[PDB]
């Protein structure tokens, strides 16, 4: 019965940094990376209250989704008494809540972001999960606030975008293609040769190291997974440990294999933890019921998961990673929330040998204080 | 109309059995006489009100809130009439002590646990059997207040009601004490006339056993009033018997917003039955001189304990001479001359050294088997503890404190940590522990006795070298030890054939029951082969072999 | 042993067909067997079989005449009984009395199947009207039989008029427990 | 009768006894051969030489204990609430035992708890047995109460149920 | 008015539906009625067929209409019982296209929809109002108000002066009726890549409570409704039928399985058929499945029925695989790694109730296990706490966690499969020793060997006879329940002579080894290590469903312990570790540090002696604190003599 309007590209880009009074009550076009977001729920589109005094019913109303329909006196019995939300029949809409923060490179040399609470409406809702980019175009509103008043102590009013249009962050996406491209491909595979030309294309920034392009690429591309009645199990996920002297173009690969795979993390090693490995406890703003995020793994599910400085990371954090490499799923115990979560990626690792350097002589189980399980995963 | 005729046909079934007139005339002439105080409680039993009159009986088991308080109204106007005192004091004339009644005999299908109670047992005299987990503080409850008025010389009274005292629901009563008198005139409030009950609240939890499998045990909430307030501790085992109610407007008030919750449920405890040393006799005394007499009593003593392990005699006279322990004494200048003596086994593997700390465990007064290995529950020694959020700071006794004049069997000695190694060493010096800790300052006596068990360090004992070498304690542990026993697991033919069979025998050994070998699964509250025992080839075994001499030859039934 | 496990003491379902099937019934013949082979059956009179005239009501046994049916030459006609105004005049009577049964016919059950199956389109009133009311006749008969149940003891008890296949159903167990009680009874004394 | 599984069953429980005699030879009775049999000395017989050994002997040779099935404890648990009451768990041939024992001590208190117990047990065997199944598409309680009948309890429950089956199917047959 | 025709038409439909000659729903109340059952189940395809328009009001407004049929169900139960009892209960039976439970919102609110997940969380009975008794506290005016669990009540706020609310309940004369709420969690099928499971809190009265438990699929039909708690509502689901995956003729085709004459045979074949070899390690585990039979004795001392087994073999040997399946095949299993948890994700912790604020019990991983299977892998990796946690749990099956406010225990009766490491003592003998079963995979590199395994893994990776030969989980899993429930067996008294022999056998055995003169043999066999003799061979019995084991299970289980425990225990040295415990006391004053890397090259490095001897002699001088070890062991203090 309702057909929303979206507009798509507004000329004017704004920040999260340069909102000011202005702008209020106007269409305006943000950047940020999504840092939350919030179960997805129910909301009255038309309201119908009661009387108590009298118990006289009101007519209907529209529900803004920022501030709640107050009455103070009634039109029927016409007196200032209580109220009621009456009327079963009612037509609702979905609702959802997310965090909006500003792009981290965006933000001048060391200052804090600046982050706004958007709201999504029906048609709207599931659109955008924590840890995107997006463009957020949508009408910038005021409400008052009691608790900012009293906490502030000045008349300081709310302020949230009310979302009209939600755009991931050339055209729209590189990986999609299309049935003119799918022709090329097949034509371009049918050359004789095709896999020393792919091998060839990547990194051609760096020279050397061609067994390095072969187990990448082999990685990149990956295995078919196989099941066998729901009986036995087989991972079709590569792994790649790369080991070598300090300058070889290590770390190089790996930044290189992030931008073209289709969904990849970057970690540290001294820069990572298992809780962030796995997942991290929220707690709902709505229901105030704990949530669960996505770790860092969970997050490159059927993608890739680049470490760097591998043999840096602590045991704990190299046995959060046992789990992912062989059984494909993390287990969490965490707030009463036990549950399983699928992880199935590939990890590519890059670490120096210990000591600073790789003896020819002594053999590999030496070299790297890896232990031998890990090693043979 | 029906109050009366309940309360009538009551009279009459009292009437009928003299058991409970007398039971109730002995209780009072008890009290007079001692004027430590007996009860106004009477048991009566649930199958001679069945047999007296059904429909009483069914009224009770179905309608107890109805059926309940006309007995009672009964049984105080007995006792009433009975009553003889001839002179009554102020405490007792203004006192509201009515006769309580609890219920015996056998129950139906009321006769549930703390799992099977649901909604269709509300407003039922039900028995739940389970487990104590907590147990709240006892507090007074006000159910009466007097008050006096000094310009016309009169005393005046007030009675109060809650949903927890009363099985029939009345308007709630709240704790204001009135303050002036109908007619205008201040009132005093004398508050050694006035009456208090006290009320405890406590929960009891299903039995492990019958918890089905993959399920947590549920538990309901008991409260107790006057009488029965201290008559459990966590982890003893209950029988009670009470009223299942429903409390609380349970969300249905309009205040509430939730409209999910259901309401408040417990029971109304009318009774609790439960689920150290022994009154000697005139003749026991003969009798155990008779057996002190006889110059080899000693042995008797000895091997009657642990009968069924072979060999190990000398453990087991030592560790007699242990359990009677020495005489203590106590100087003048305060010195304290330990007189408790202390035990240590270090052996090889499966010498039955878990066995000889159970049977000392078992024949032991006192014990408490912590074993060194992390001791989770209670912990070796004493420390302090203090609450996560609250910080509430609190002296936990440990097992040594916990075995004063007694004896604490510790178990794998070998596993202590260093903590526990500088605390042991202190405690069996020093008899005593003085905790000076989080603001804590105190003495608490520890006086009592050791034995423990300590595997070696490689698994087997050497014989080449010292005992303080196969155990890995400082010198300090060791010498507060008074006897270090090594013991050593030897093969022989005829002894590997002994243990072998008296172990199987067990096994072909069944539950007798139910079809041999297959799916395996108190009648009152209030309360010569005794002293000698006849020979049993099963149990005893190896202590043929102790009179024997080591001679399996030898048939000296001992 | 010569006689099945089930069969010892008791009586089966089949049987108590086979009993009832042995009894009369009305038809309207189809043919005309009376004369200007013939029928000569031992168990049952072959007169009136030998002298039918169509449309000519006659009496036969109920087993030839669902054989009869069975080729379509004759139109069993409905007992008296089976109308949908004595069921509930029947109905009536028995709510009308807590504690006696009502009079209906020994075979009610079994000649009801076996009309309703082998004969659905004799009937003059429609056959859902007169299954909703045998089915009410018989939830009342239960409960009737099982309140009465109560009342077992060591001596005798009376059941008038009760439908041959309730009793076929009652017999193992009413016999039974009161085979017990008269067991119980008589070592006491 | 004589070949009857059930009934020789029954037979071989185990009574109290109370030997009022001095025997010699009868030590395997008690627990051991070659054990002369002291007087005033209790044990556990089978029933099939109880019976013999107390009705033959002026002095009978055994004086049968009160047993531990008809104790007090039991005849309230009966009268209390006969249908939720195991009777299984007590003694698997209940009834068979309980005849024998009235027919031998011709007690006359015992017959009545006994049949009023019968006959209320009977009353929700037959309102269990009675309740078929019905597979429209194309029993919990029922267990519960079936797993705390007696043998013979069990056998008349098969046989009416057998029945009640039987005629359904036929009525209900296509 | 129209409530009456409601009911009338509801009424009529119950009587009068009838497919070819039987009254399905009459029949249907009547045999519910008879066994105190006040619940009437009703196909939705039949209301449908019989008069598509009650099924119209039904799905249009059920809140409102389920409640007359209600009504409509108790006055037919009444006229069919009753010769001129509560609310019954209505349950349904649809079979509509399923909505995934993401899929879920505002478009579906009041109205009956079909769903499926798995089931998370259960809580305890509560208790609702069905009739409640109020009193007025100034007045004093007795009424009763009726409730029905289904909205679109409460105590009246207006007396029937009084002032606002009134009315105060009597609770002597009301009734309650039994409430349970669940959890439902989406398959992780439909799971969206990179998303996490969505929840969905649901609601079940009377006779549909106790009818699921934690993590069993579950299909149901129910009202999708919102309850308050800017303007938004929380959904939630109110249950009308619950259809969950989980008779003779299967106890004909099991009976007839175990009349197979090589029963044991087919079931060691279903034991990984997909792993190569390691038919010991297949045996054991079947055994272990099977388990061993209880024992209890009236004094009190119990002996243990259930089996353990370890495995503790080098990495590429499928211990992981087996473990896998163990848990897969087992009705009831938990698979857990042993670092991914801790000691609270074993046996059990004390941890405090956030919503009340109470110190409670919370089981591990052992207790959810009771009654069950629990694979640990990666035994080396877990703790040593968390270690003699589990050698507790194991010794008594009884995990006593009962202090700190509370003093509550559980039961934890478990059989524990592990998978460990190799151990190039953490992993002293002693833990080995509580394992009933010790085995050593290790592939011999006969060219035959790897070409079969080689061959055998490519098979398949390039794909089941099932017909006499192998048989799938599902059967298995209902053969072990059935096998665990039904036959408990114990042993015979020629085979425990036998076995007793045998046991002497072993020990003479020994007697024959123990060729040396001063060098002492370590074990033959330990008196508990007897024990685990036992009770395998009872699990081989329950297999087969034999009353009695006989000689038959007595020599199998014997092969199978030698093949396992006194080869591993067996695959002068304390001397020597004298000698070394001597010289570094020499070398080393008192108060002098030297590394223990410097003193593994002075020692180790030279040969004197073995590595083994270093960490043995180190550990017994520590213990007795003549000396300290510093910096992670990379450095030895003295401390004194
Ligand atoms: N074969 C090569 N061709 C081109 N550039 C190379 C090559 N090998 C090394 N380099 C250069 O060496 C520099 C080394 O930095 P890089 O980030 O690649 O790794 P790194 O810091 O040396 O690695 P590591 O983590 O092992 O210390 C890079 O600038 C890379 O361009
Ligand atoms: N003298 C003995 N007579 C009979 N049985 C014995 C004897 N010595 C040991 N046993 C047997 O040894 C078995 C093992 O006992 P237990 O487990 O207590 O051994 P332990 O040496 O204390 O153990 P641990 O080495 O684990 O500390 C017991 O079942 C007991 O039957
Ligand atoms: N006979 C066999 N048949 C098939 N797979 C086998 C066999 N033996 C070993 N495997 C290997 O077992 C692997 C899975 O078990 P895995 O090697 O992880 O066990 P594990 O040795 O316990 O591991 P780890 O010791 O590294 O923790 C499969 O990838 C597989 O091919
Ligand atoms: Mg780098
Ligand atoms: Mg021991
Ligand atoms: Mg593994
Ligand atoms: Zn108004
Ligand atoms: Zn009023």
């Amino acid at each position: 019965s309702e057909i929303h309007v979206r507009i798509s590209d507004f000329p004017t880009i704004y920040s999260l940094r340069e909102l000011r009074e202005s702008n209020l009550s106007s269409l305006v076009r943000v950047t940020g990376v999504v840092t939350r977001r919030t179960g997805v729920f129910p909301q009255l589109k038309y309201v119908k209250f009661n009387c108590l005094k009298c118990g006289s019913i009101l007519g209907p109303f529209f529900q803004d989704s920022n501030e709640e329909i107050r009455i103070s006196f009634c039109t029927n019995c016409k007196s200032k008494g209580p109220f009621r939300v009456n009327g079963e029949k009612t037509v609702y809409r979905n609702y959802q809540r997310v965090t909006l923060q500003e792009a981290p490179g965006t933000v001048p040399p060391g200052r804090l972001p600046r982050h706004r609470e958007v709201i999504l409406l029906a048609d709207l809702v599931d659109v955008s999960k924590p840890g995107e980019e997006v463009e957020v175009t949508g009408i910038y509103k005021n409400n008052y606030d009691g608790n900012l008043n009293a906490k502030n102590g000045f008349p300081v009013f709310a302020t949230i975008i009310e979302a009209n249009s939600i755009k991931r962050r050339e055209g729209l996406d590189v990986f999609s293609w299309t049935e003119e491209e799918e022709r090329e491909f097949r034509k371009i595979s049918r050359d004789r040769g095709i896999i020393d030309k792919i091998i060839s294309s990547m990194a051609p920034s760096i020279y050397g190291h061609r067994d390095i392009k072969t187990a990448v690429a082999c990685s990149l591309f990956g295995g078919v997974p196989k099941n066998v009645n729901g009986k036995h199990s087989i991972r079709g996920d590569i792994n790649v440990l790369l080991l070598g002297d300090p300058g070889t173009a290590k770390s190089q690969i790996l930044k290189y294999v992030e931008k073209t795979a289709h969904r990849a993390v970057f970690a540290t090693g001294q820069g990572a933890s298992a809780v962030g490995l796995t997942a991290s406890v929220r707690k709902d703003p709505i229901t105030k019921e704990w949530t669960l995020e996505g770790g860092a793994l969970v997050l490159a599910d059927k993608g890739v998961c680049l470490i760097d400085e591998f043999d840096k990371m602590n045991d704990q954090d190299r046995t959060s990673i046992h789990e992912a490499m062989e059984q494909q799923s993390i287990s969490i115990s965490k707030a009463g929330i036990v549950t399983t979560l699928q992880a199935r990626c590939s990890i590519i690792a890059a670490a120096n040998p210990n000591g600073g350097r790789y003896n020819s002589t002594l053999p590999l189980a030496q070299n790297v204080s890896l232990t031998e399980p890990i090693l043979s995963r | 109309a029906v109050f009366g005729d309940r309360v009538r046909r009551f009279q009459e079934f009292l009437d009928t059995f003299t058991s409970y007139r007398d039971s109730v005339r002995s209780i009072q002439v008890y009290n007079s006489n001692n004027a430590n105080i007996l009860p106004h409680r009477i048991i009566i039993s649930l199958d001679d009100l069945r047999e007296f009159d059904r429909s009483f009986w069914s009224g009770i088991l179905v309608e107890p809130a109805y059926f309940i308080p006309p007995a009672e109204k009964a049984l105080t106007d007995l006792a009433d009439s009975m009553d003889d005192v001839p002179h009554p004091n102020a405490s007792a004339v203004s006192s509201r002590h009515p006769w309580k009644l609890s219920f015996k005999g056998s129950f139906g299908a009321h006769a549930l646990s703390p799992r099977t109670l649901t909604a269709q047992h509300l407003n039922k005299l039900v028995s739940v059997e389970g487990i104590v987990t907590k147990t709240s503080l006892v507090r007074p409850k006000l159910i009466r207040s007097v008050h006096y008025a000094a310009k016309t010389g009169r005393f005046h009274y007030r009675d109060y009601t809650d949903a927890t005292t009363t099985l029939t629901t009345r308007i709630p009563t709240p704790a204001i004490y009135p303050t002036e008198d109908t007619e205008g005139n201040k009132l005093t409030t004398e508050y050694g006339y006035s009456t208090f009950i006290d009320h405890q609240r406590i929960t009891v939890q299903e039995m492990p056993e019958m918890a089905p499998a993959g399920q947590l045990p549920r538990s309901i909430d008991v409260i107790l009033d006057d009488d029965l307030v201290d008559k459990t501790k966590p982890g003893d085992r209950v029988n009670v018997v009470g009223v299942f109610k429903s409390l609380g407007a349970g969300g249905m008030n309009q205040s509430n917003s939730n409209t999910l919750i259901g309401f408040k449920t417990l029971i109304l405890g009318n009774t609790v039955y439960p689920l150290a040393r022994q009154m000697l006799t005139d003749f026991d005394i003969r009798n155990i001189n008779k057996l002190s007499k006889k110059k080899d009593i000693f042995d008797i003593l000895s091997q009657s304990l642990a009968p069924s392990i072979y060999g190990h005699d000398h453990i087991k006279k030592a560790i007699l001479l242990m359990l009677m322990g020495g005489v203590e004494k106590n100087l003048e200048n305060g010195s304290h001359l330990r007189g408790d003596i202390n035990i240590l086994m270090v052996g090889d593997p499966s010498t039955a050294k878990s066995q000889l700390l159970r049977f000392v465990l078992n024949t032991a007064s006192l014990a408490i088997a912590t074993t060194g290995r992390g001791s989770s529950g209670v912990g070796l020694t004493a420390a302090v503890t203090t609450d996560r959020e609250t910080g509430e700071r609190r002296l936990e006794a440990g097992a040594m404190v916990l075995a004063d004049r007694g004896v604490v069997c510790i178990d794998e000695f070998d596993k202590m940590t260093d903590v526990d190694r500088v605390a042991i060493h202190e405690v069996m010096e020093q008899q005593t522990v003085t905790i000076a800790k989080a603001g804590i300052h105190t003495t608490l006596n520890a006086r009592c006795s050791v034995i423990a068990a300590a595997n070696p360090v490689f698994g087997q004992y050497d014989v080449n070298r010292d005992p303080h070498q196969n155990i890995a304690l400082p010198d300090s542990l060791l010498s507060r030890f008074d006897l270090l026993f090594v013991v050593t697991d030897d093969i022989n033919e005829i002894r590997d054939r002994s243990i072998s069979e008296h172990v199987l025998r067990t096994h072909r050994y069944l539950p007798p029951g139910y079809l041999e070998g297959e799916p395996v699964r108190s009648l009152a509250v209030g309360e010569e082969d005794h002293v000698f025992e006849k020979f049993n080839p099963l149990l005893q075994a190896g202590a043929k072999l102790a009179k024997n001499k080591g001679n399996y030859n030898g048939t000296e039934i001992p | 042993m010569s006689l099945p496990a089930h069969l010892q003491q008791t009586f089966s379902p089949e049987e108590i067909q086979f009993i009832v099937e042995n009894e009369p019934i009305k038809i309207f013949p189809r043919i005309t067997t009376r004369q200007k082979t013939r029928w000569q059956l031992i168990t049952t009179d072959d007169k009136a079989l030998n002298n039918m005239v169509a449309m000519r009501s006659t009496e036969v046994v109920l087993w030839i005449a669902l054989l009869l049916k069975q080729q379509s030459k004759c139109s069993i006609v409905a007992p008296q009984w089976l109308t949908t105004k004595e069921l509930d005049r029947k109905i009536q009577y028995e709510k009308t009395h807590p504690d006696r049964f009502s009079e209906l016919p020994w075979n009610w059950l079994v000649l009801a199947r076996i009309l309703f199956n082998k004969a659905k389109d004799d009937f003059h009133d429609p056959i859902h009207e007169l299954r909703g009311k045998i089915q009410d006749l018989r939830e009342i008969r239960q409960i009737k039989v099982l309140k009465g149940l109560k009342y077992l003891n060591e001596s005798h008890l009376q059941l008038d008029n009760l439908s041959l296949l309730e009793i076929n159903e009652l017999r193992p167990f009413i016999t039974e427990i009161m085979d017990k009680l008269r067991e119980i009874h008589t070592a006491s004394l | 009768g004589y070949y009857d599984i059930d009934d020789v069953l029954a037979d071989g429980t185990e009574f109290p006894c109370k030997f009022q005699y001095d025997i010699p030879g009868l030590g395997y009775l008690e627990n051991n051969p070659g054990r002369p049999i002291t007087k005033n000395t209790k044990l556990s017989l089978p029933l099939w030489l109880a019976r013999i050994l107390a009705i033959v002997g002026p002095v009978p040779f055994v004086e049968l204990l009160p047993p531990d099935m008809f104790s007090t404890k039991v005849m309230n648990a009966i009268k209390t609430d006969p249908v939720a009451l195991d009777l299984h768990s007590i003694n698997s041939h209940f009834f068979s035992l309980a005849i024998k024992w009235i027919m031998l001590f011709s007690e006359k208190e015992l017959a009545n708890v006994v049949s009023e117990l019968l006959l209320q047990r009977a009353q929700e065997l037959n309102h269990h047995a009675s309740s078929l199944s019905i597979d429209l598409n194309a029993n919990i309680a029922t267990s519960t109460f079936l797993l705390k009948l007696e043998e013979m309890e069990k056998e008349i429950y098969k046989k009416s149920h057998e029945s009640y089956k039987d005629t359904k199917r036929w009525m209900f047959k296509k | 008015d129209d409530n009456t025709e409601i009911i009338k038409s509801f009424k009529n439909f119950i009587l009068e539906f009838r497919l070819d000659s039987q009254f399905i729903y009459r029949d249907q109340l009547r045999n519910n009625i008879l066994v105190k059952n006040y619940s009437l189940t009703v196909n939705m395809e039949h209301l449908i067929g019989y008069n598509e328009d009650i099924y119209k009001k039904l799905s249009d407004e059920p809140s409102d209409i389920i409640p007359l049929f209600e009504t409509a169900i108790t006055q037919v139960a009444k006229r069919i019982s009753i010769l001129s009892l509560p609310t019954f209960q209505l349950i349904l039976n649809s079979n509509a296209n399923q909505i995934p439970l993401r899929d879920l919102d505002s478009e579906h609110v009041s109205k009956i929809v079909r769903l499926s997940g798995i089931i998370i969380s259960t809580s305890v009975l509560s208790s609702r109002a069905t009739y409640l008794s109020i009193m007025c506290r100034n007045c004093r005016h007795t009424t009763s108000i009726t409730i029905n669990n289904f909205n679109s009540v409460s105590l009246p706020r207006s007396c029937l002066n009084c002032g606002p609310d009134p009315y105060i309940i009597i609770h002597e004369s009301s009734k309650f009726i039994d409430q349970q709420f669940l959890k439902l969690q989406e398959i992780p099928e439909l799971v969206p890549v990179g998303e996490m499971p969505r929840n969905l809190t649901m609601t079940c009265d009377r006779y549909l409570t106790n009818k699921v438990i934690p993590g069993t699929r579950v299909t149901i039909v129910g009202i999708y409704s919102i309850y308050n708690s800017v303007a938004i509502r929380t959904p939630y689901i109110k249950i009308l039928g619950i259809q969950s995956d989980v008779t003779e003729e299967e106890e004909e085709e099991f009976l007839q399985l175990s009349r197979n004459p090589k029963l044991y045979e087919i079931l060691t074949n279903s034991i990984a058929p997909s792993i190569f070899g390691n038919e010991d390690i297949k045996k054991a585990i079947v055994c272990l499945l099977m388990g061993g039979s209880k024992k209890i004795l009236p004094d009190g001392m119990r002996l243990r029925g259930d089996i353990n087994v370890l495995l503790l073999g080098d990495p590429g040997t499928a211990k992981s695989q087996l473990l896998k399946f163990v848990e897969k095949v087992s009705p009831i299993a938990v698979y857990t790694s042993g670092k991914g948890s801790s000691a609270a994700g074993l046996t059990a912790s004390v941890q405090r109730d956030p919503m009340t604020r109470e110190f409670y019990l919370e089981g591990g991983a052992m207790v959810l296990a009771d009654g069950g299977v629990v694979c640990i892998d990666e035994f080396d990796k877990m703790r040593d706490e968390d270690r003699v946690a589990i050698h507790e749990a194991m010794e008594q099956q009884t995990i006593s966690i009962a202090k700190a406010g509370i003093t509550t225990v559980l039961n934890s009766r478990t059989s524990v499969l592990a998978a460990a490491n190799p151990i190039y003592i953490d992993f002293q003998t002693t833990i080995l020793s509580r394992f009933d079963m010790i085995f050593i995979v290790k592939d011999d590199h006969n060219e035959e060997r790897d070409i079969s395994i080689a061959n055998h893994v490519i098979n398949i990776h390039t794909g089941q006879e099932e017909n006499g030969s192998e048989i799938s989980i599902e059967k298995m899993k209902r053969y072990i329940t059935y096998c665990r429930l039904k036959c408990a067996p114990r042993l015979s008294p020629q085979a425990a002579e036998k076995l007793s022999s045998n046991f002497v056998t072993i020990r003479k055995q020994l007697l024959i080894n123990e060729l040396e003169s001063t060098e002492r043999s370590s074990i033959p066999i330990t008196i508990r290590q007897l024990e685990a003799i036992i009770r395998i061979t009872e699990s081989l019995a329950k297999l087969e469903l034999s009353p009695i084991a006989q000689e038959r299970h007595v020599d199998e289980a014997i092969r199978l312990f030698q093949a396992s425990t006194m080869d591993a225990a067996s695959q002068t040295s304390l001397s020597e570790i004298r000698r070394f415990e001597q010289e570094l006391k020499r070398r080393l004053p008192i108060g002098w540090s030297t590394s223990y890397q410097t003193l593994r090259r002075e020692f180790v490095d030279t040969h004197r002696f073995s590595q083994l001897a270093l960490d043995k002699a180190l550990y017994a001088l520590e213990k007795h604190e003549t000396i300290q070890l510093r910096h992670q062991g990379q450095n030895i203090y003295r401390s004194g003599v």
